[PDB]
């Protein structure tokens, strides 16, 4: 799912990657922790 | 959503519901999406059609309109024999 | 050249320090908790 | 009968299957053939076909 309003709704994980193991979880917009979306973002990132 | 009276019938080894009919969505396919909302209410007209079988033919069993947009809508109305996550068990059922 | 002396110095603490973890983890990290009756090691999300 | 079709000898292994994993169940037909439902002679191959 590219965009956040595809990323709606629940998906599969595959345990061990085996498709006869699976397990529903929710899908969600996730942000980056360190990102560049502004400068003070930026700088936290090329901090760490 | 819709909160059906489901009465026990015969012919049917479950409770069941003529007043409308039912949606079965896959799992992974996310209910109310602009594609899944879209064909929710042309597939809304179907239930009259469904209604008439019915009352035509009282011994007639399922009639399923299987979309190609992984929707199945089903009459008589009656809840999913396996629901997504509210046990731990899960579906895998896909009408295409 | 002059790095020599620590070299050296760095090799022995090295065998040094093998030997006494040689003598004092061996044979201990063998043993880890799978499901029962099963052969998958049980972990969480974000757990090795 | 209500059965599914077996295929072969049925082998498993507990010894990689979890608890709370939900493995699919089956998806085929039960199509059994008419000379599999009865003792088959070369009369009833005719008769079949
Ligand atoms: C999917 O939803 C839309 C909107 O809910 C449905 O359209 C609605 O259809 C009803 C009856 O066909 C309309 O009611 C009528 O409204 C007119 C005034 O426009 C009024 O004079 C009539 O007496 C009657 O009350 C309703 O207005 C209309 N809504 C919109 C926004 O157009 C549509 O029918 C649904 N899909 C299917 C397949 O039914």
């Amino acid at each position: 799912k590219m965009t956040e309003e595809e990323c709606r709704g629940y998906y599969y994980v595959y345990k061990d990657g085996d498709p006869t193991q699976m397990e529903l979880r929710p899908r969600q917009w996730i942000h980056n922790d360190f990102h560049f979306d502004n400068v003070l973002s930026a700088m936290m990132s090329l901090f760490t | 959503r819709i909160k059906p009276v489901f009465i026990d019938d015969a012919n049917f080894r479950r409770q069941v519901s003529y007043q409308h009919a039912a949606v079965h969505i896959p799992t992974d396919i996310y209910e109310g999406s602009t594609i899944v909302l879209n064909e929710l209410n042309w597939t809304s007209a179907l239930d009259d059609v469904f209604k008439k079988n019915r009352e035509e033919d009282p011994s007639l069993l399922w009639q399923v309109f299987g979309s190609a947009t992984g929707l199945a809508r089903y009459y008589p109305a009656s809840p999913w024999v396996d629901n997504s996550r509210t046990p731990n068990k899960i579906d895998l059922y896909d009408v295409r | 050249l002059p790095l020599f002396h620590i070299a050296l110095l760095v090799l022995f603490m090295v065998i040094i320090y093998a030997i006494i973890g040689l003598e004092l983890f061996k044979g201990k990290m063998h043993k880890t908790c799978y499901y029962i009756g099963t052969d998958i090691v049980a972990t969480v999300e974000n757990e090795k | 009968q209500p059965k599914p079709i077996g295929v072969g000898i049925p082998t498993i292994n507990l010894r990689k299957r979890r608890p709370n994993v939900q493995n699919p169940k089956s998806q085929e037909p039960v199509t059994l053939d008419f000379l599999d439902a009865e003792l088959e002679n070369d009369i009833k191959v005719e008769i079949r076909n």
